[PDB]
């Protein structure tokens, strides 16, 4: 949707590949991409590098009274789309160990 | 949490 044309979105790639993409870009703190979840069809994964380890955060869709939102914490922090989610965590950590600092591009 | 995943929250 609003995320197809974003440099940090990589669609359907695997966990092993998102790691290899971030690795081939230096394992810098703050490197990230968002991908379609492999296990979960309607879900997404935020893959992020911190302290030279790649971490993976499940993004799940839900509904409040007919309105779709996404969340990484069981609805405790809700976002209308992935861009809102990504933009927020460029400024605020929330449940993440560090900010989304450098977009891992493709 | 989500098994398989790093989400850490109350």
């Amino acid at each position: 949707a609003i995320h197809r044309t974003q440099l940090w979105f990589h669609g359907r790639i695997s966990r092993e590949e998102s790691q290899r993409l971030i690795g081939q870009q230096g394992l810098v703190d703050g490197l990230f991409l968002v991908r379609e979840s492999q296990r979960n069809p309607q879900g997404f994964v935020l893959s992020l590098c911190h302290l030279q380890k790649v971490k993976h955060y499940l993004i799940l869709p839900s509904e409040e009274e007919g309105r779709l939102y996404f969340s990484m914490d069981d609805g405790q922090t809700r976002f209308t789309d992935l861009l809102q989610l990504v933009e927020f965590h460029q400024l605020n950590r929330g449940i993440l160990p560090c900010l989304l600092r450098h977009c891992c591009t493709r | 949490w989500f098994e398989g995943f790093d989400n850490t929250f109350p």
